[PDB]
């Protein structure tokens, strides 16, 4: 029955955010702690998204945009879409349609360096570590900023796996 | 006309943000009236106080009178007190007009940042009380 | 008439009645009279509840205005001490600090200039939105102030 | 979901952890938390449960809260409202669901208290906004429960309009 109400999630980190602000004034700390958390909760969430599906870690890298999709949409119930990928075709764009902890949440203008849901931007981070494969990741559009639809930018740097699943560590 | 003015009570009894909706004149003797209002807010906080206890629904029509001036009351779930003051009244429509701030105050609430009491200073607001004020009192 | 109301209802404790008939009254009938009697269903209306002295100092200091006006002093000083102190006790300092710049009118003049000093002080222009006349006004709250430095140095 | 939730409100109570270095103001910081969702909870769901509809009787307002804030927060309602005769300001709310332990948790060893503190203070905010303001803590007594304690004032404007 999704046990959740996108509002209740929504004043939880809403909350949380505000007491991090009356913690550190300073943006820089709330964006370091928020994105270490992020890190944290996607250490165990990929413990959850490869309980419903057993993907092999990577063949390719549209088979990781693809598993991170399907992984909004089995949390936050939003499919992203992937796109706009390099020459190189290793990096790519994804698309979040709406966030359940943004739907009407301001931000200040006097708060503007703060990343407010980069946690999901953490999240993968700490995701894409479980499995190895350490990734340079975050937005380039941000609907919370005033654009549009968000848009998130993943640069995948270098993999941790060899030819055994035990890889190097 | 009335000279509809929309003033906010909060929880612990401090005014938080006030609306006007007159014509435009006398707004010299509109800053002495708008001390006088905010009293009037808390004169209104104290009759409304006991007069709330006498009932269980959202609107209090309208309670003090000071020879020119009707004060309407408006209590919601937040405990807030929402006022008007204004000469001749418009109350049949401000009942839903009250709702409809109602509702984007709690769009506000959602807003985390937005607190207990808390002062306005979202510039969705302020819009949204343009264009409302325009639509029902301020016309 | 109203008196002998306001009497017998004390003698039912349930002096909200005449504190409305009484404050109906005392808007009209005079400048003066409607001064004292002000004053009167004022702490009158304050004799059923100790709160809620809003309108209570409010018409209070509006007819501590006619006060000094047309009224013998002890009374008319006793107003303005027993406003003041009521506006203490629930401070909120808005048109305090105006009522305190007529506490400085006649502290520039009879009263003492410390207070309105404090009170101006208190209000803090920049943070409380004063206006260009209060902005002049607490300059001459400066000048008063000086006028007090200048006596205790 | 559920493992979304309840690992993110995990991080809060352990950052508030690493900010805090004793368990009683720990607790209060879930209180604080708890007390900060509530503030809006309350609104919310009146218009979409309470039809818009407010209740000056404790027991119904505390009932109807009982159901409400349950049934869309943690699905169940709790199990059971009672009043204490002995002091009318106190009474209970028994939730047997543990809502810390939904998300199975940390041996109370080392503490004592948990997220059954931040759901108190939700409950707390709820009563403090309705006009009811209260002390809501979270019992390990027959499982999971909430004590509220009435202000005398509240309780006595309840007693007086308990005069028929």
């Amino acid at each position: 029955a999704k046990k959740v109400n996108s509002e209740f999630l929504t004043l939880t980190y809403g909350a949380l955010v505000t007491q991090m602000l009356r913690d550190f004034e300073n943006a820089e700390d709330v964006n370091k702690q928020l994105e270490r958390i992020g890190y944290n909760m996607g250490m165990r969430l990929i413990e959850d998204f490869l309980a419903r599906t057993s993907a092999p870690r990577c063949l390719e890298m549209r088979e990781t945009a693809d598993r991170i999709q399907q992984a909004f949409r089995i949390y936050l119930n939003i499919q992203p879409t992937i796109s706009n990928w390099s020459p190189a075709s290793d990096e790519f764009s994804l698309v979040f349609d709406s966030n359940p902890l943004t739907e009407f949440v301001e931000l200040p203008p006097d708060l503007t360096n703060l990343r407010y849901s980069a946690i999901l931007s953490g999240c993968i981070r700490g995701a894409l570590e479980m499995v190895q494969l350490e990734v340079q990741c975050w937005f380039v559009q941000d609907q919370l900023k005033g654009d549009n639809v968000t848009e998130l930018r993943v640069k995948f740097v270098r993999r941790l796996e060899e030819v055994i699943p035990a890889g190097e560590d | 006309m009335s000279t509809y003015y929309f003033v906010i009570v909060g929880q612990n009894d401090n005014p938080i943000y006030e609306k006007e909706f007159s014509t435009v004149n006398k707004e010299l003797r509109k800053e002495d009236h708008r001390h006088l209002t905010q009293f009037i807010a808390h004169a209104a906080l104290d009759l409304v106080d006991e007069h709330k206890w006498k009932t269980a629904n959202m609107q209090l029509k309208s309670i003090d009178r000071f020879n020119q001036w009707f004060v309407s009351a408006f209590i919601t779930a937040s405990q807030i007190r929402f006022i008007i003051v204004h000469d001749n009244k418009n109350d049949e429509g401000i009942k839903n007009f009250f709702n409809e701030m109602y509702d984007t105050y709690i769009k506000n609430s959602m807003n985390a940042f937005y607190r207990i009491n808390t002062p306005i200073k979202s510039p969705m607001f302020e819009k949204k009380s343009e264009i409302f004020g325009r639509k029902y009192l301020l016309s | 008439a109203t008196l002998l109301s306001m009497e017998c209802l004390k003698t039912a404790r349930l002096y909200s009645e005449v504190a409305k008939q009484l404050i109906r009254m005392t808007n009209e009938e005079s400048d003066l009279r409607s001064a004292l009697l002000l004053e009167q269903a004022a702490y009158c209306f304050l004799v059923t509840q100790p709160p809620m002295h809003r309108k209570y100092a409010f018409h209070i200091v509006l007819a501590g205005n006619r006060y000094s006006r047309a009224g013998q002093r002890k009374h008319a000083y006793r107003c303005y001490r027993q406003a003041y102190q009521v506006f203490q006790k629930r401070e909120w300092s808005l048109a305090e600090d105006h009522i305190q710049y007529t506490v400085a009118k006649q502290a520039y003049m009879l009263k003492q200039l410390e207070e309105a000093s404090r009170s101006f002080a208190h209000l803090l222009r920049p943070g409380s939105l004063q206006s260009a006349q209060q902005q002049t006004s607490f300059l001459k709250e400066y000048i008063q102030t000086q006028n007090e430095l200048v006596k205790r140095s | 979901s559920q493992s979304i939730v309840a690992l993110l409100f995990s991080e809060i109570v352990q950052y508030s952890q690493s900010r805090v270095f004793t368990v009683p103001e720990l607790q209060t910081r879930l209180h604080d938390l708890g007390q900060d969702v509530g503030t809006r909870i309350i609104d919310l769901y009146f218009v979409r449960e309470r039809s818009s509809k407010r209740e000056t009787k404790l027991t119904q307002m505390l009932l109807f809260v009982k159901t409400t804030v349950w049934k869309n927060l943690f699905g169940k309602e709790a199990e059971k409202l009672e009043h204490a005769n002995d002091d009318e300001r106190t009474y209970y709310i028994i939730e047997k669901e543990p809502l810390v332990n939904t998300f199975i948790s940390v041996p109370k060893d080392k503490g004592s208290l948990n997220c059954a503190n931040f759901t108190a203070g939700i409950v707390e905010a709820v009563l403090t906004n309705c006009g009811f303001p209260c002390k809501v803590t979270a019992h390990w007594h027959k499982g999971t429960t909430y004590m509220v304690k009435f202000e005398d004032f509240v309780i006595a404007r309840d007693k007086q309009m308990e005069e028929k």
